[PDB]
């Protein structure tokens, strides 16, 4: 980013993200039928789209349970936002997975992220990210956890859901190179999975304890090994004042400017 | 006749206060016109003082009354005019008007008018006791207000009376200015503050208002003064309580018109003095310039300045008023460089080289301003901008005459007072950002600055020189000699004025509107000069009173307000209705075009980017435009702003936006035009942004109310949030702040660090302590929440706010304001919000707020409870409330349908003797009764009947009683009600119903065990309250009279829900246990209001579902119309006061001719509200409308009265009922009401239960009440409210019954939900538990832990626990869940009971009562009480100790604390035999100690606390005996 002009164009843009919110598409494609099927409550989806930005990827972590007596469907009941920052093609979020009390009741279902340009494939950066989570986390089950990619289409939003195949998981555990075309990448690595939106139940948010989630505007304050706690509260928007301290901390001024126009007229209170 | 719409545009006066209504002017005597090239110059000489009249002398400060003389020190004699009117000043309440020239010293006249009132309240042994009166001084200018409070303070300080400026934001300083008298303010301030109601707590304590410089009537600001005074007068006509009004004006014609306006009797009240009375005679010079081209003009005026100034260059003094900031010093240095260009001519401003102190001007050398250049020479400059102290240092220099040339601004004339030998006004034109252009300065500005001409002391006569444009030259003559009419600009503002009056409720309809306008200055002007105001004389003759013009006028205002949605007013009725938009508009003094712009523009989804634009579109800014020259700088500013404007290009929107940002971002601007503009924008911005916040918050749209309150704060504080909060403490160094901003270390992480750890971050350790202070000065709340589900739809939230910050009144001041708002799952919708205000006293005291919130069908992961300071920026705390574990209650089955039955005649029961006690009362039983009948009467089984209060369940009980009557001669029946009042109320009926007609003996239980025992068993029907029937019947095993009862009746069982409910629950349960052991069935009949969970109650009390009748509140014999009225004023006094008028209106609307009961929060409030009902009764022009008999008939009743005011209120048909009234007085009032003599009775809330007289309309006023113990208000218990509502029932006659409940904003939704639906009821036994286990263990009903659990299973708690487990903090609905829960329960109850030595627990299994518990159980005393006794009473204790030990008893904490009982009990405690060790006077134990000693000393107290004393004494002996034991 240009860090001056580049900030503002996208900033007055993102104030319209809520317009997208009511036009969304969902990939319908061939159902494995032996697979799990994930239901995403619409409210969290709306809010998640609304906090995002149209260039930097933001990501969120999925937490849910399967409804009683129906083990093959996973309701996503919660999204957790952790300290993070994006690129246009990927997202850097820390090594620690969410730990918190409200979360103990549910299982992790993977993660969801915004995708500035729509691609009909799981980006190598993603399969690599996911495998590398999975390597370090037994908590995440290969077969149960997914990557939901939410892409910004014109005036719209459109989303797909992927699972790593074991081929993919091994490649990704192995993979170093984060470029858009790493060696040995294959369409054999991922698999699409069945997902539905729902108005039947409401999902909720988990959000960083002492800060907010969006570190894009401080990259030096973000570290892979950084630790965080959580709370029950909603995410602030991308360009929200808090995510942007450096800019509100731009004041170089001498007080005596106030000497000029010392006619104080007030008369009201 | 029907009204017609007119155009208010061509009907106003543009360029107001420059108006010049007369087109002809006059010479003075020796005046001449001499025209030069390019400029006409007019000269008038000084006036000739009127020769002293025969035997007319000045008054010294001696010969005027003794008291007032104080504070006049330094002044030996009164001014001629002061001396003229002092008599009427101090000897009459007649209103005043004086017209006297500038310099006559008008203030000291008005001062006397104040010293009279200050004297009206005086005592011998104390002076000027200050809570009787307050005075309001309205002055036109701010500087003038400041300086006036400054000197008034000094002067009046001898009296010790506290006078202050009213700059207060409404809420933080009200309770501050509560203690303030003689408050000074600008008319505007008074108008907003009255529109909000900050005044309505002050008024009626106001006997005097001063209008100073009332000629401001002619200014655009005029309508405000017109609005003030009109309101004051129109109000006095309603209240009949009068006020003095003292007007002060410059000398101008239309004096008699202003007189009419102020209701000044021209005879004794009018005072006029012409321009000859100016203390320093004024020679007037006026030079108008004919030059059209401005380029040549800006030379000509320079040169006129030079010649005029060189004229006085000898021994004399000149003062130049320029209207520019910078040009104060641009005008100087022109004179200087000219004097240098003069070949050193004009110089030597002294008597010599060294003479006249040139070393004075040289030795003062180094100064803050540009003075260093000018000071070595003869002249200098003055203004507010460049310096603070050096202004005072220049004023000192001018007074002592070391500078004979001073160029300055109007704020110098309006500020601290110094004159000049001759003053010169350069140009008269100023820049008006409000008007968007340049315009000639106001009347008061010149009048003030030219009234500075000449000294009172060092001068002979003053001169003044006004350099203006020739075209305005006529105008400025019509002023400074009295030619100018004072006219009203009121028409321009008429739509805005009307709104605010509807908003205050002072105008309901068109008629009240014309009545109001009939009090305006514009009215008398339209009367006496119709020709000017747009009325031809012929149609004036056609309508002499202007009824049809005042009807046409205001009709257009009504239409404008309707079209912008400020008011809903239909032409047919002529009535107005206020909308919240209207209120917001009035409260912020924002125009009605701006507000509709906001209505259409504002949507939930608005970004900051857009919020600013909407702000920029405010109609208040309509004339602001963007100039070519400044579009160069605006672009730079546009790229240096944080919030993108880029939606807009260069147009007014952009200019205003970038300006607001510039101000917040704190940016200095090169152009002067832009500076003034920016100032305008930002000053109006506070009110504007705030009205936005209020609107958008009332809508409930969370995100935008955040963005808008934050904007408000950013405007107030002049910074963005991205800057360190420490900046709001201005006490802090800038470099330190910038330093902590340098390193990014999130602010809330400063609390973890100590004084040293702080300084280590910025490597400035010397600061380490001071920083720390501020970090802990910054307001911080921590908050906890206790949440329990009520119904599947609603949860209850108890928020506990604990102050985490150190209070300093030099920072936080008297009060700190916080919004608490609970937001939904996405932080999208605001489900609920309250305004919470923590006062000074109560920092560190945790406050408890209780409120309900709804839940919805996709049950969400959590809500959020947000709390944010109003004024404080970056100060917020959020609290996730997680539902992850929430278990919602089982949805409630539909109420049993009301069957359609042939209404049962009394002829049903074949018993004639029974028929007799009904037939002559009502012909038919109601559908409820007739549906219950066969089950309750012809059949023997337990029934439950819920129906909402007013359904007639009492005779449903009487059915069962009659059945038992047939069953056996001696048949025994016990009847229970939770309210003792209700019990006596039942007894009075049933004693005649049964004992009188049916010969069957009827009794009513009492305190004493013995007498009570004897009572039952002689009686067939035993009426009692749960506590009386607990103590007796705990021992039931031994008392055969308990066991042998045939029937058992529980009335109002839903009351289980409330406190003193557990005892009810426990006695019904016990009753069942007895029927278990007695082997005979004991029929139980329970009666409740509509109950959602009635099933549980029935299952508990053993009713088959077939005999269970639970009815919906919509089933009532007489239908009810319920209305709820929300009031947004949180401060309870103001709220309670502002619902006064609505009460009257609620009567006139809902029940004009029918009986009306009004319930009130306070014992005393009943009087006051009866009064107010009568005083606003006069308003209607309708007097004594509520009295239905002649005064001759009421005399026999009034002979029995003590209370004198009650006589009055009764005389007009009202009357009241409360604690203090003698039972005869009460009986009388009740009689008068029911008989139909008086149509309205105001009653204390306490009397809702025990009142035997019903009504048609019931109005509940303000559902909160005051509790001294936590020092806060607390809501009416819901069942109470339902009872008050049920008090509107009149089945005999009315086809309907009506209720209006006026309550706070917060409490609105709660009533909307729970008054209509059937009610849920939960058990409280889990909390109040020990006492009963103890007592029961004593009877050996619980022999061991097992028996304890078993006992638990007989309760209603047992029933409910699995129904709504989250309420009882039971975490699962399972079997072992409930089992483990009850287990843990008896476990800890028995443990706590064993710790207290009331029982002994053997083997861990068995239990036995011990000494303590035995005592407790015997005397029916709380167990903690006698434990306290156990650790308190020692070997050496005596009556001194026994008093306090017996006082701390638990049964004495039921004793409450009333409004300001902290001083009362202190005054009593002073004079009692035994003093106390640092007693807190809000504590009921202390109060009972003091009341007890008072009783021992036979001191007669007020009946208020005497009642209390009696109640203490009632239960005293038992406690005493327990101590003996």
């Amino acid at each position: 980013f240009s860090s001056k002009t580049e900030w503002r164009v996208r900033a007055i843009s993102a104030a319209n993200l809520h317009l997208r919110t009511n036009h969304i598409y969902v990939s319908s494609d061939d159902i494995k039928e032996t697979g799990y099927t994930y239901i995403l409550p619409k409210n969290v989806l709306k809010k998640f789209i609304c906090i995002s930005d149209l260039r930097a990827q933001i990501a969120g972590y999925l937490y849910g349970v399967s409804p009683p007596d129906n083990p093959q469907v996973k309701e996503i009941r919660c999204i957790v936002m952790v300290p993070q920052w994006g690129t246009h093609q990927t997202v850097h979020l820390p090594g620690q997975l969410p730990q918190h009390e409200y979360l103990k009741e549910m299982e992790p279902l993977g993660w969801i992220h915004t995708q500035p340009n729509e691609s009909p494939q799981l980006s190598p950066q993603d399969v690599t990210t996911h495998a590398k989570i999975m390597a370090d986390n037994p908590s995440w089950d290969g077969e149960k956890t997914i990557i939901i990619t939410c892409s910004f289409t014109p005036g719209s939003c459109t989303l797909t859901a992927y699972k790593l195949t074991p081929s993919g998981y091994e490649w990704g555990r192995q993979n170093t190179d984060k470029g858009n075309n790493p060696k040995g990448y294959l369409p054999s690595h991922y698999e699409r999975v069945q997902m539905l939106l729902s108005d039947r139940f409401l999902g909720f948010f988990m959000v960083p304890a002492q800060s907010s989630w969006n570190y894009n505007f401080m990259g030096v304050r973000h570290d892979p090994n950084m630790k965080y706690e959580l709370q029950l509260a909603n995410p602030k928007e991308f360009y929200h004042e808090v995510h942007r301290p450096s800019h509100f901390l731009n004041f170089a001024l001498l007080q005596e400017g106030e000497v000029y126009s010392a006619d104080r007229e007030d008369l009201y209170a | 006749a029907p009204r017609q719409v007119l155009d208010l545009e061509d009907l106003v006066f543009t360029q107001g206060s420059h108006f010049m209504a007369n087109k002809r002017c006059q010479l003075p005597d020796g005046s001449f016109r001499r025209q030069r090239k390019g400029y006409e110059e007019v000269h008038v000489p000084a006036l000739k003082p009127k020769p002293f009249g025969s035997e007319e002398q000045l008054l010294p400060v001696e010969k005027l009354p003794k008291y007032a003389q104080a504070g006049f020190e330094g002044f030996k004699t009164l001014n001629r005019i002061q001396s003229k009117l002092y008599r009427a000043a101090l000897e009459t309440d007649e209103n005043l008007l004086l017209c006297a020239p500038t310099g006559a010293g008008k203030t000291n006249v008005a001062l006397m008018c104040m010293l009279r009132e200050i004297g009206k309240h005086i005592n011998m042994d104390g002076t000027i006791n200050v809570d009787d009166f307050k005075i309001i001084y309205i002055a036109p200018m701010r500087s003038l207000v400041q300086e006036m409070v400054g000197s008034f303070g000094k002067r009046l300080a001898t009296y010790g009376i506290t006078v202050a400026e009213l700059t207060g934001d409404h809420q933080l300083c009200k309770e501050e200015i509560s203690a303030t008298q003689i408050i000074v303010c600008t008319p505007e301030k008074w108008d907003i503050i009255t529109r909000k109601g900050g005044e309505r707590t002050y008024t009626q304590l106001v006997r005097l208002i001063i209008l100073d410089e009332i000629h401001l009537l002619h200014d655009d600001r005029g309508p405000v003064l017109e609005a003030l005074v009109a309101r004051a007068i129109r109000n006095i006509e309603m209240t009949q309580e009068d006020v003095r009004l003292i007007g002060l004006s410059a000398t101008l014609p239309n004096y008699e018109d202003v007189a009419t306006f102020l209701r000044v009797d021209p005879a004794k009240g009018l005072f006029y003095f012409d321009n000859s009375f100016r203390p320093v005679p004024l020679e007037q010079t006026y030079v108008g310039i004919t030059e059209k081209k401005a380029i040549k003009r800006f030379q000509i005026m320079n040169e006129i300045v030079y010649e005029k100034i060189m004229e006085h260059a000898g021994k004399n003094q000149v003062l130049v008023f320029v209207h520019s900031r910078k040009e104060t010093g641009k005008t100087a240095r022109a004179i200087r460089d000219m004097c240098l260009e003069k070949d050193t001519l004009g110089l030597f401003l002294r008597e010599g080289s060294a003479s006249t102190e040139v070393l004075r001007t040289e030795a003062e050398q180094c100064k803050n301003l540009e003075l260093k250049d000018l000071l070595p020479y003869g002249f200098a400059i003055h203004h507010a901008g460049m310096t603070r102290v050096d202004r005072t240092l220049v004023e000192d220099l001018f007074a002592d005459k070391h500078i004979q040339v001073l160029v300055s601004t109007a704020t110098l004339a309006w500020g601290v007072n110094l004159p000049a030998h001759t003053v010169i006004i350069k140009g008269t034109q100023v820049y008006s950002p409000e008007k968007g252009r340049w315009t000639e300065l106001g009347a008061l500005d010149i009048l003030q600055m030219l009234g500075r001409a000449g000294r009172p002391q060092y001068d002979t006569k003053g001169e003044g020189i006004l350099i203006t444009s020739h075209g305005e030259l006529q105008y400025y003559l019509s002023l400074l000699n009295q030619q100018l009419p004072i006219e009203s600009q009121m028409v321009s503002k008429l739509p805005d004025m009307l709104n605010a009056e509807i908003v205050l409720g002072n105008v309901q309809n068109a008629k009240d509107a014309v009545n109001w306008l009939g009090y305006a200055y514009l009215y008398i002007r339209m009367l006496r000069s119709p020709t000017l105001y747009g009325i031809s004389h012929d149609d004036l003759k056609g309508d002499p009173l202007l009824d049809q013009r005042r009807l046409d006028l205001v009709h257009t205002a009504a239409l404008m307000l309707d079209k912008n949605n400020l008011v809903k007013y239909d032409k047919k009725t002529g009535n107005f209705q206020v909308t919240e938009l209207g209120r917001i508009a009035s409260h912020y003094y924002i125009t009605n075009d701006t507000v509709q712009t906001y209505n259409q523009l504002l949507k939930p989804t608005l970004s900051e980017i857009e919020l600013f634009r909407v702000f920029s579109l405010s109609s208040e800014f309509k004339n602001i435009t963007v100039r070519e020259e400044e579009k160069l700088e605006l672009q730079k500013l546009l790229e240096r702003v944080p919030i993108p404007v880029k939606e807009s290009i260069e147009e007014p929107s952009a200019k205003i936006n970038v300006l607001l940002q510039a101000f917040i971002s704190q940016l200095k601007l090169e152009g002067f035009a832009l500076m003034a503009d920016m100032v305008y924008v930002t000053q109006s911005a506070g009110r504007l942004m705030r009205a936005i916040f209020e609107i958008v918050l009332n809508r409930g749209w969370a995100q935008l109310t955040d963005k808008t309150l934050n904007l408000c704060k950013m405007i107030d504080k002049r910074m963005w949030q991205s800057m360190c909060p420490l900046r709001q403490f201005r006490k802090l160094p800038e470099e330190v702040v910038k330093k902590i901003e340098k390193k990014n270390f999130p602010f809330e992480r400063l609390y973890d660090l100590n004084h040293n750890e702080i300084g280590e971050l910025i490597r400035m350790p010397k600061m380490g302590k001071t920083i720390h202070k501020y970090v802990h000065l910054f307001p911080k709340l921590e908050l906890s929440v206790h949440l329990q589900p009520i119904t599947r739809s609603t949860l209850k939230v108890e928020l506990t706010i604990t102050p985490d910050f150190q209070w300093d009144e030099k920072v936080h001041g008297s009060s700190e304001a916080f919004w608490i708002l609970v937001e939904d799952v996405d932080s999208e919708v605001i489900l609920h919000h309250e305004y919470f205000l923590l006062k000074a006293k109560y920092a560190q005291d945790e406050h408890l707020i209780t409120f309900f919130v709804p839940v919805f069908e996709p049950l969400p992961p959590q809500y959020f409870i947000r709390v944010v300071s109003d004024r404080w920026l970056s100060c917020e705390t959020q609290l996730p409330v997680s539902f992850r574990h929430l278990i919602l209650p089982e949805k409630y089955p539909p109420p049993t349908e009301l069957l359609d039955l042939q209404p049962l005649p009394v002829s049903a029961l074949r018993n004639s003797a029974f028929e007799s006690l009904y037939q002559d009362k009502f012909p038919f039983f109601n559908p409820i009764q007739t549906q219950v009948f066969n089950t309750v009467y012809n059949s023997d089984d337990n029934v439950f009947v819920g129906a909402p209060t007013g359904s007639g369940k009492t005779i449903c009980a009487e059915f069962a009683i009659l059945r038992m009557l047939l069953q056996s001669s001696e048949g025994r029946c016990v009847y229970i009600t939770p309210m003792e009042a209700l019990a006596e109320q039942v007894y009075m009926d049933w004693y005649e119903k049964f004992q009188d007609r049916l010969n069957k003996k009827v009794v009513l239980l009492t305190g004493e065990t013995s007498t009570d025992l004897k009572l039952l068993g002689k009686g067939n029907i035993i009426i009692s309250t749960p506590e009386k029937w607990d103590i007796l019947s705990r021992r039931w095993k031994q008392r055969k009279n308990v066991q042998n009862i045939n029937l058992f009746v529980v009335d109002e069982v839903h009351l289980i829900g409330g406190e003193n409910g557990p005892v009810l629950e426990v006695i019904c349960s016990r009753m069942r246990y007895i029927s278990s052991q007695i082997e005979r069935p004991i029929r139980i009949v329970a009666l409740s209001s509509s109950l959602s969970n009635a099933k549980d109650v029935a299952h508990w009390l053993g009713c088959s579902a077939t005999s269970t009748f639970n009815f919906h509140p919509n089933v009532r014999p007489v239908p009810l119309e319920l209305h709820i009225q929300g009031f947004n004023i949180s401060h309870t006094q103001t709220r309670l006061l502002s619902m006064a008028k609505p009460v009257y209106h609620a009567i006139t609307k809902h029940s004009p001719k029918k009986p009306v009961i009004v319930f009130v929060p306070s014992r005393k409030q009943t009087r006051l509200t009866a009064i107010d009902i009568l005083t606003t009764c006069a308003a209607d022009i309708q007097r004594q409308r509520f009295l239905h008999c002649t005064e001759k008939d009421l005399i026999p009743y009034l002979e029995k009265l003590s209370d004198s005011t009650l006589k009055e209120t009764l005389l007009n048909g009202v009357g009241y009922l409360h604690e203090g009234l003698s039972p005869m007085e009460r009986r009388l009032v009740e009689q008068l009401f029911s008989s139909g003599a008086i149509q309205v009775v105001v009653a204390s809330r306490s009397l809702c239960w025990g009142m035997n007289v019903a009504a048609h309309l019931v109005i509940i006023m303000d559902t909160q009440y005051y509790n001294g113990k936590i020092h806060a208000y607390v809501d009416y218990p819901i069942y109470d409210v339902l009872q008050m509502v049920g008090h509107a029932n009149r089945p005999l006659q009315d086809d309907e019954g009506r209720c209006v409940i006026m309550c706070q904003g917060s409490k609105k939704d709660f009533f909307k939900k729970f008054l209509y639906e059937p009610l849920p009821v939960e058990s409280h036994l889990d909390h109040c538990m020990h006492d009963h286990f103890n007592a029961e263990i004593v009877t050996k009903t619980i022999e061991n832990k097992q028996d304890a659990v078993d006992y638990l299973t007989w309760t209603f708690l047992y029933r409910r626990m699995t129904q709504n487990p989250n309420y009882y903090n039971l975490q699962g609905i399972s079997h072992r869940h409930l089992s483990d829960h009850l287990s843990e329960l008896v476990e800890q109850t028995l443990s706590d009971l064993e710790q207290s030595k009331c029982i002994s627990i053997e083997d861990e299994m068995d239990v036995a009562p011990l000494n303590l518990g035995m005592i407790a159980a015997y005397y029916y005393i709380n167990y903690t009480t006698i434990e306290l006794f156990s650790m308190s009473l020692n070997a050496k204790t005596k009556v001194r100790g026994l008093i306090e030990i017996i006082s701390n008893a638990a049964e004495y904490e039921n004793i409450p604390i009333r409004h300001h009982e902290d001083n009362l009990l202190r005054q009593l405690a002073q004079k009692v035999p035994h003093k106390l060790n640092n007693p807190k006077f809000n504590d009921p134990h202390v109060k009972t100690n003091l009341l007890l000693q008072a009783h021992l000393s036979r001191m007669q107290l007020s009946a208020e606390l005497q009642s209390d004393t009696e109640e203490i004494l009632s239960k005293a002996i038992r406690l005493i005996q327990a101590c003996v034991d």
